């Protein structure tokens, strides 16, 4: 501090400079500096930086700045200064006005961000409340000015140094709104105080909109950002042509300040409470900002898109230099101003905006997910404004998606995106954060019915339970426990629909692969208890009598989904399918009307007649008769009709000749006119069967498309995407020759129909239910958790008190036993079910299903008996499960159609039960006054009461005594009540 | 950094980033911008890399570094803005703060701010008066 | 744009005046001749005179434009009769019993823009309805005085009395209406004093 | 930030978690603003007196020319370094540190004596003559002009040296300051006045809000008081207190050099410069009790608001009166000239409004008696514009035009006083002293309203907004004597300076219908006062005969009417009649008067 004092009072040079700089990188250096900056402001550093900056501006002050290297690190200095402290700050701040004056010494030069006297008064008012009130209006006022002669005049030195010469300052321009936004916006909250002068100053001056906003003929936002991005891609108006350094990027210039300008007047937006409350300050300056940008404009720049990195040949990525072109910030801003001064309140202008200017960028952002290409300035970016600013205007618009049912497709491609995006490596933590709260509020406020496809691809990713698997996991906890009635209730929830039995067979393989990864797994604390309530949830959305169809959908949706690349185009094959002599007559009459449709539409088009085959005189198709169409002409039709036949026959589906349009179209200077075909209908099934063979075509056209890519050795083309994730227009065309081929098929009527039926009608349902099925688990790991405690009891007494079974120890005390107890909680009534009605659904349990739930009980008990301290705070848990099964427990039709080792399993519970009473009789008797009599006693006072008490008031409450106790089970009663 | 570093933990800070010294400038290069706080202790991650690198002519001095401690000051923000009330309050540690325990906690020392709690509780209200200490705080120190 | 609304209700139909200059100030008493600059409180928009188009035009635009306010009448109005500038009125010729009108009945401007003296209902009809305009603009409401040229605009016809050697009374329009052949007086007396 | 704040202190820590240094700094700095600054020693006396003591001339042995004293070495060095030619007046610590010095020893400062207040005055006169005898009234002069009307700490403390050498209206120091101005034919300080006006700050609504939103936002203010609201008040009255201790004592000469400079090159009025300031601290209170006409209750940053701009106006309005007085013909043309009517308007309404809302609240009391106090001064000054007035007279005139203007918030000011003029007959009526039968002088409220509905003088809305007035009581009863002594002793000074302001304008303007309709309006306000009020005729120093109005209290009337004083008179009348002289019968009359 001593040599920058001393260097004070010598004129500043070149080696005064180096030595000033040398001081101050060695202050900024120590450690007292940071640690005790009362010290240094009382030291007065501060005012000695400013002193030095003010000799150095009055230096040559009509020239340029001599020394802009001192005057450079003399700003990065205060900056810092005012970024110790916020006393500091305030000090600094008693220095705005000169650095007002001074705030255009260096800003069109660039390598100067943050070393200016803007930025030094920005310093010396960022995040500060009382600092920002502070500001005065002529302080905002000398920065306006500014503002207005920079959009209005060029820059001197940019145009001296051999730069177009536009008619404005875009550059300077950017900085001076930046630091109009650190004015106007502080810690998260707009100062309406300031943003009210800050929006009137700026109306008053419009040149400071820039050439277009300015209005009397200049042209939209949207095209001043086209046509700077033309600029930006066209050389020879970007830069000079006689570390950006010389390089200014003029088109990224302008861009940046027309998206500085919009984010600022979004920060001066008022803020919906005062709106809502009626402050006509707030609606006039809404109303001036709605004026100035319309809604247009903003629409347009968010569907602009950007220029993805390309993989090359020999693996080398190319990344467009990000300062050169458009950037993901720019649109940003544009989010920001739409969200603050108009916002989304109408379903239909969210589902357009979503459709048209923000699913395009997530659909990019998922397609960069390679390992190479996801490490990329644009990849990183994109993710950065996605998880910044689109995800949480979705997230706070989530209410507006309850009814979109119409818009199915491009909601199921926003989800499939988002999952994908989810799913993608180098993502931060927040980022990843933002995704699952977005992913998970959209996907509440959908309808159950209609997320079926986001349903299938977890299927086949969540079992893995790696770590990514908690988002699905919380995702379909909270879908079933929401959406329950949709599928375990008949009717359904309502209005929404019933299962189609698809979902119920993916619900089925959902659950039991959940159920085995999560036995075959090394217990985890948190995976567990994220994943029990899933499989509790599941459990109880699924109906207990459900029946699993032996037969799955031939080429059910696993074909298109890949593992770990999650794409694979699987076209059916189409050498062994050899197509009827019978429907040649279709081909024919097929192309006929294809002739005769294309014929009509190049007319339309109005093209040159076809009077001969001309090739450079494009004379080409002739519109001749087909019957006068040579045969070669004929393949171009023929051909995609014997491939549509081919998959046709290779999907099992029959086509049957119908007799009467059969022999009724056999009885049955050019004029291309054809068919209005577009009228006709069709059934629930015949739309399936088009959106599936729609699907093998976009599948075969992307499998194409993608040998083509790895011949031209990389890239990523848009559309390059699974069938569910494309978008409705994107489906459009493959949709609309679907309903072509099915209508030609319907017209001519020849039937089609689903061809391969079920093998057996499956009446067993007492051996294929679902409920069967994991009762069976169920008992059968009771089973081997029992064989388990009985080797404890061998082991442990002797030496093993470590037993090397821990794994499925804590496997069946944490996820069984609350399975067990949420499952029979939620469908007592079904168990319970009898020739009675005490469910109206039809329930009805089976006899066989009744016997096990015996069993389980018989079993739970059996492992219960004087184990309670084994398995410590579990106790609870078991003495719940059997609570719970006591109650469900149909003792009357067990008894009367049951096997004979169920029911003396049964009768022997309450004999032991009987036995541990007489044997806590004589532990009590003679013990009152003076070791295993504790562990009877409390053994019995925490678990056989309850079981007993629970079973004997479900036993009373059915009337089950008159059916259940008779003969040895009375005599162990009469033990029991003594 | 605005006074709220303690001057022991910032003078370690300073040690570490002397271990390769070198003017402030020298042998603290992006290369050595993760080594300096590996040997400082705590682990940078990618994306504690990608805060370091956010903002940052190439090669970074004490101020920027120690800049970049104060975003990364974030980190490390869970128990001990909750260990001073649970160390002044709540002896039993249940959380369900008692009726009257509520009404010292909320009676206004100095500040004597008025119609922020009759808002809170307008905004959101417990129900079983019974007002939650936990659901009551998280809701700032989110 | 800038128009006419029925309600007062709102902050639409309000405009501050503010000075065009220094030599006034806010709470400063306004006088007769000044520049104002109006502000909506609506739209905070100014007063405003384009040249956008090929005519000119006024809109509530940013850039302000200095508007000077002329008086015209005043609430002195000289209660009772006291005919002022601007006045709608019929001329009575004789004993209360014939109005200065045109023919209408005929149909057709051609005869229309003869002036004649007529009886009857003519008196109410709007047939028979001049009104007075004073050649100056500044003060036009004010009373009108012996002596004082004005110029008779037939209220229907929107056509102005006027007098050539010819064909002496005549209606012409606006575009005709040259104060050398439209300009009259009342005299007290008919004597060339 | 709210969050921030409450994390903040969450984990903020007392002193025995800090580092001892870091306690130690805090205590240093503590110390200081607490004890170090708050001392206090009182040295300035005794320093100027051994300053300005001669030293040792019969060492000094010279006995040709008495040798400068070093106060008179050191005011000739201020006044040297004020008098060389500079584009600014730089910061001087030293001559700031000793102007204050000065100052202090001049002021050096329950009913005393007359010989105690004259050994005051005596001791208040020596202790200025000390300054002025060396050049200290010259010095400031000097800074003023110097200071080119930049507002600024030496310009505060040359405006207390000047007020502390000018206190009491000295003479002497007045006519050494028109001396010096006149023989230095000096427009510098004139523009120099002329630019510390226009420079004087005045109430800002926009600061004021401001900082309310800071204030809600929660953090305290490390540093002092918001003073950004009127930004020196302080600096303000001092130079309108010391332009009015210029002219005090009816200085005709310098009351009119004030207005214009004949001498000088070039003329500044500072007479409409100190209106202009008036016209803007009214336009300023003006908004700031718009801001709270909405409002129920006033916070205590805008009754120290409203506190500061009143004791501001207040100083203005007395220095009109110094300007006006004597009277000063020119400063009352220029003053009927000026935007003086526009300030008295905007003020009737403020006083007009105000005094209903602060009557109808308690915790406004205080602001209230300023207002009304404010209110007082500026009808002092009305009635010095009228003095020396003429029949239909321009200023009676205009006066008059400016009364029509205002008539509604002058007839509720009427109201208001005729209200709390009858407040007082109430209370010492019979049938009050029946209500509260015993002499403990406190009553209930419906007691008090059953009081007033018995004289039927009051109405019912007039009954209500007293009651209103009425403080809430746990007991539900009211102080009267408290409560007269609240609101009547205001009025029957206030509403009495009305009473002669518009006597005076009756008799000036005898030919005028409005002025006869404004006074049926006030009848009842005159006829209260119509026998306090007394008139009488002299033979004006303008050669011409002026009308005198002054006030006549109850105890004197009672003494005059005494039957012991009209034998008196009798026999005086009797004397001068029969065997007195018509050379000396005003002298007879005087000595009458005075043994009467």
């Amino acid at each position: 501090l001593g040599q920058i004092r001393s260097l004070l009072s010598v004129r500043m040079g070149k080696e005064e400079e180096k030595l000033m700089i040398r001081g101050l990188g060695d202050i900024m250096n120590n450690k007292v500096f940071y640690q005790h900056p009362n010290l240094m402001r009382a030291l007065g550093m501060h005012e000695t930086v400013m002193e030095v900056m003010v000799n150095v501006l009055g230096g040559g002050e009509s020239k340029e700045i001599t020394f802009p290297k001192m005057v450079a690190n003399c700003c990065r200095f205060l900056c810092y200064f005012c970024r110790i402290s916020r006393q500091n700050q305030k000090a600094m701040f008693d220095h705005l006005s000169y650095l007002l004056e001074n705030s255009s010494v260096g800003l069109a030069s660039p390598a100067m961000r943050g070393s200016t006297p803007l930025d030094v008064a920005a310093a010396s008012v960022m995040d500060n409340n009382e600092l920002a009130l502070a500001l005065r209006e002529p302080d905002l006022e000398k920065v306006v000015r500014y503002l207005a002669g920079c959009g209005l005049q060029s820059c001197q030195m940019l145009v001296s140094k051999g730069y177009p010469d536009i008619g404005w300052n875009p550059v300077e321009g950017e900085r001076y709104l930046d630091f109009l936004r650190f004015a106007v916006f502080c810690n998260g909250e707009s100062v309406e105080e300031n943003a009210n002068v800050v929006v009137r100053l700026l109306i008053r001056r419009p040149e400071c909109f820039g050439p277009a906003l300015r209005g009397e003929g200049g042209n939209g936002l949207l095209a001043a950002m086209e046509e700077a991005i033309k600029i930006a891609e066209d050389p020879s108006r970007d830069g000079p042509s006689p570390e950006e350094d010389d390089t200014i990027h003029m088109g990224n210039a302008i861009m940046t300040f027309y998206s500085a300008l919009i984010d600022l007047l979004g920060r001066c937006a008022p803020e919906m409470h005062l709106i809502h409350a009626g402050k006509g300050e707030a609606i006039r300056i809404r109303s001036i900002l709605r004026s100035l940008i319309p809604l247009g404009d903003l629409v347009g720049v968010i569907s602009i898109a950007f220029q993805m990195p390309t993989i090359a040949k020999d693996g080398n990525v190319v990344e467009p230099d990000m300062s050169a072109g458009f950037c993901p910030d720019h649109k940003a801003a544009m989010v920001l101003f739409l969200d603050s001064v108009y916002g989304i309140e109408v379903q239909d202008f969210l589902l357009h905006l979503l459709e048209v200017g923000f699913l395009p960028d997530l659909r990019a952002a998922a397609s960069l997910d390679t390992a190479a290409l996801s490490a990329t300035d644009m990849a990183l970016a994109l993710n950065r404004y996605l998880c910044t600013a689109v995800l949480p205007l979705l997230t706070r618009c989530a209410p507006l998606f309850a009814g979109t049912e119409h818009h199915a497709s491009l909601i199921d491609s926003l989800l499939h995106t988002v999952y994908r995006l989810s799913k993608g490596c180098s993502l931060t933590k927040a980022q990843r954060d933002s995704i699952e709260v977005c992913l998970l509020s959209i996907c509440g406020q959908l309808r159950p019915s209609m997320m079926q496809h986001l349903l299938r691809r977890l299927v086949f990713d969540v079992p893995l339970l790696n770590e990514h698997a908690k988002m699905p996991l919380k995702l379909l906890t909270n879908h079933y426990e929401r959406c329950w009635k949709y599928y375990c209730l008949p009717g359904g929830w309502g209005n929404f629909g019933a299962a189609s039995e698809e979902e119920l067979h993916l619900s089925r393989k959902l659950f039991w692969g959940i159920f085995d990864a999560l036995s075959q797994k090394k217990y985890e604390q948190e995976l567990f208890k994220l994943a029990l309530p899933c499989l509790s949830a599941v459990a109880g959305a699924l109906p207990p009598d459900y029946m699993e169809s032996n037969y799955v959908s031939m080429m059910e949706k696993q074909s298109s989904m890949d593992s770990e690349g999650n794409f694979n185009p699987q076209p059916v094959d189409t050498s062994n399918i050899t197509i009827p002599e019978k429907l040649e007559y279709f081909i024919n009459k097929y192309a006929e009307h294809s002739h005769d449709k294309w014929s009509m539409d190049k007319l339309a088009n109005g093209w040159i007649y076809g009077e001969i085959y001309s090739d450079s005189s494009k004379v080409q198709p002739l519109m001749k008769p087909y019957k006068l169409l040579s045969e070669k002409e004929k393949e171009i039709y023929r051909w995609p009709i014997k491939e549509s036949l081919k998959t046709m026959l290779a999907w099992g589906w029959r086509i049957e000749r119908t007799r009467e349009g059969d022999s009724m179209a056999l009885y049955n200077g050019y004029s291309p006119r054809a068919i209005d075909m577009s009228n006709v209908t069709l059934s629930r099934d015949l739309h399936a069967m088009a959106e599936m063979m729609a699907e093998n075509y976009h599948n075969i056209w992307a499998k194409k498309k993608k040998m083509e890519l790895e011949s031209k050795g990389g890239g990523n083309h848009p559309l390059l995407v699974p069938y569910d994730t494309l978008t409705a227009k994107e489906k459009a065309k493959d949709r609309e020759k679907a309903q072509d081929i099915l209508k030609f098929l319907q017209i001519n009527g020849y039937a089609v129909s689903r061809g391969f039926k079920d093998l057996e009608l499956d009446t067993p349902s007492i051996e294929k239910r679902f409920a069967y099925s994991f009762l069976q688990q169920l008992i059968r790991y009771v089973d081997e958790a029992h064989q388990y405690i009985l080797e404890f009891d061998g082991g442990s007494r002797g030496k093993g008190e470590h037993f090397p079974y821990e794994q499925e120890i804590k496997f069946f005390a944490k996820v069984v036993l609350p399975l067990i107890d949420q499952y029979f909680k939620n469908h007592r009534l079904y168990f319970l079910s009898a020739a009675s009605r005490p469910l109206c659904s039809g329930g009805h349990a089976s006899n066989k299903e009744k016997e096990m739930v015996t069993s389980l009980f018989c079993k739970l008990g059996v492992l219960v008996r004087h184990r309670i301290s084994l398995f410590g705070n579990d106790a609870t848990s078991i003495v719940n499960c059997l609570h719970i099964l006591g109650q469900t427990l149909d003792a009357r039709t067990v008894m009367k159609t049951g096997l004979e080792s169920v029911k003396s399993a049964l009768r022997a519970f309450l004999d032991n039960a009987a036995e541990d009473l007489e044997k806590t009789m004589e532990n009590l008797k003679q013990g009152q006054f003076t070791k295993g009599v504790t562990q009877i006693i409390n053994y019995t006072t925490v678990a056989l009461l309850p079981m007993l008490s629970s079973l004997f008031e479900h036993i009373g409450q059915h009337q089950f005594g008159e059916d259940l106790i008779l003969e040895d089970v009375q005599v162990s009663c009469y033990r029991i009540l003594t | 950094m605005a006074d709220q570093l303690t001057e022991e933990q910032i003078a370690e800070f300073k040690e570490a980033f002397s271990l390769f010294d070198k003017d402030g400038d020298g042998t603290i290069t992006t290369k050595e911008l993760g080594t300096v706080m590996r040997s400082l202790g705590q682990n940078p991650t990618e994306a504690e890399l990608q805060d370091m690198i956010n903002e940052v002519n190439g090669t970074i001095d004490f101020p920027e570094f120690l800049t970049m401690m104060a975003r990364k000051m974030k980190d490390t923000d869970s128990e001990e803005e909750i260990r001073e009330a649970f160390r002044v309050f709540d002896k039993d540690g249940n959380g369900y703060i008692s009726a009257a325990e509520l009404r010292h906690v909320m009676t206004n020392l100095g500040e004597k701010l008025t119609d922020e709690e009759v808002d809170e509780m307008i905004r959101e209200a417990d129900i079983d008066g019974q007002v939650n200490y936990e659901e009551f705080v998280q809701m700032m120190t989110a | 744009d800038v128009g006419l609304q029925e309600d007062t209700t709102g902050e639409a139909c309000w405009w501050t005046i503010h000075p065009a200059s220094k030599q006034r100030s806010e709470g400063e008493k306004v006088r007769v001749g000044d520049d104002l600059i109006l502000v909506s409180v609506s739209s905070e928009r100014y007063l405003h005179l384009s040249y956008g188009n090929g005519s000119l035009h006024v809109d509530a635009a940013f850039q302000q434009t200095l508007w000077s306010v002329a008086p015209i009448s005043s609430g002195s109005e000289a209660a009772q009769g006291y005919l002022i500038g601007g006045d709608v009125l019929r001329l009575l010729h004789g004993h209360m019993d014939e109005c200065l009108t045109v023919p209408s009945g005929e149909h057709g401007e051609e005869q229309r823009r003869t002036v004649h003296y007529e009886g009857g209902a003519v008196s109410v009809h709007a047939r028979s309805l001049w009104r007075l305009e004073t050649l100056r603009v500044a003060w036009s409401g004010s009373h009108i005085r012996w002596g004082q040229p004005f110029r008779l605009r037939h209220v229907t016809t929107g056509k102005y009395l006027s007098l050539m050697e010819d064909k002496n009374l005549l209606l012409m329009d606006k575009e005709k209406a040259d104060v050398k052949s439209t300009a009259f007086t009342f005299r007290s007396s008919k004597e060339k004093l | 930030q709210r969050k921030r704040a409450v994390v903040a202190c969450f984990r903020m820590a007392p002193l025995y978690n800090l580092p001892r240094h870091r306690a130690v700094n805090l205590f240093l700095q503590g110390y200081e603003k607490s004890w170090i600054e708050t001392e206090e020693h009182y040295f300035e006396d005794k320093l100027i007196e051994d300053l300005a003591k001669p030293g040792a001339e019969p060492p000094e042995e010279d006995e040709g020319t008495k040798r400068v004293d070093p106060l008179h070495q050191l005011i000739l060095l201020f006044s040297r370094t004020a008098l060389t030619e500079k584009c600014k007046l730089e910061e001087d610590f030293l001559y700031m540190a000793y102007a204050d010095i000065m100052a202090k020893s001049c002021h050096d400062e329950e009913v005393k004596s007359f010989e105690e207040k004259e050994m005051e005055k005596q001791k208040l006169l020596y202790q200025q003559a000390r300054l002025h005898d060396r050049g200290a009234a010259e010095m400031v002069l000097q800074t003023i002009s110097a200071s080119k009307g930049e507002t600024g700490p030496m310009v505060a403390a040359t405006l207390k040296l000047g007020i502390a050498i000018l206190n009491g209206g000295n003479s002497t120091v007045q006519q050494k300051m028109l001396d010096y101005l006149k023989e230095k034919k000096d427009v510098g300080f004139f523009q120099s006045l002329a630019g510390l006006m226009q420079s004087c700050s005045v109430l800002d609504l926009n600061a004021f809000e401001r900082q309310n939103k800071a204030e809600g936002l929660g953090m305290v203010t490390e540093e002092g008081s918001g003073e950004k609201v009127l930004q020196d008040d302080e600096f303000t009255c001092d130079l309108f207190r010391f332009l009015q201790l210029l002219c005090e004592g009816h200085n005709s000469d310098f009351q009119n050099y004030l207005r214009t400079q004949t001498g000088n090159n070039t003329t500044v009025n500072i007479i409409i410069s100190t209106v202009d300031y008036l016209l803007r601290v009214q336009e300023s209170i003006s908004d700031f009790y718009w801001y709270y006409s909405g409002k129920d209750v006033i916070d205590e940053q805008g009754q120290r608001n409203f506190s500061k701009a009143i004791q501001v106006a207040k100083q203005v309005f007395n220095t009109l009166t110094e300007y006006i007085q004597g009277p000063c013909t020119g400063n009352q043309q220029s003053l009927a000239h000026s935007r003086l009517w526009d300030a008295v308007v905007g003020f009737l309404h403020v006083f007009a409004h105000m005094q209903m809302k602060l009557s109808q609240d308690s915790s406004q009391i205080e602001l209230l008696k300023e207002l009304m106090d404010l209110q007082k001064d500026m009808v002092v000054m009305l009635l010095s514009m009228l003095e020396g007035n003429v029949v239909n007279g321009t200023i009676g005139k205009q006066m008059v035009d400016m009364l029509v203007e205002s008539s509604n918030n002058v007839e509720m000011i009427l109201k208001f006083f005729d209200m709390f003029l009858k407040l007082k007959d109430l209370t010492s009526s019979d049938t009050f002293k029946e209500y509260d039968p015993d002499g403990k002088g406190v009553i209930s409220k419906r007691d008090f309203h059953k009081a007033m509905e018995s004289h039927k003088h009051y109405t019912q809305s007039e009954t209500e907004f007293l009651l209103s007035c009425a403080e809430t009581d746990e007991n539900e009863t009211l102080d009267y004597e408290e409560f007269v002594k609240r609101f009547h002793e205001p009025a029957k000074d206030i509403g009495f300076n009305v009473a002669v302001l518009l006597t005076n304008l009756s008799e000036h303007m005898p030919n005028d219908t409005r002025l006869q309709t404004f006074l049926e309006l006030a009848e009842s306000v005159l006829n209260y006062f119509q026998p306090f009020l007394g008139r009488i005729e002299i033979m004006g120093s303008a050669k011409r005969i002026e009308r005198v109005y002054f006030e006549i209290s109850e105890s004197s009337r009672t003494q005059w009417e005494k039957p012991q004083v009209k034998e008196s008179k009798r026999q005086f009348i009797f004397d001068v009649v029969n065997e007195g002289g018509e050379k000396e019968k005003m002298e007879l009359f005087v000595n009458f008067c005075e043994d009467t």
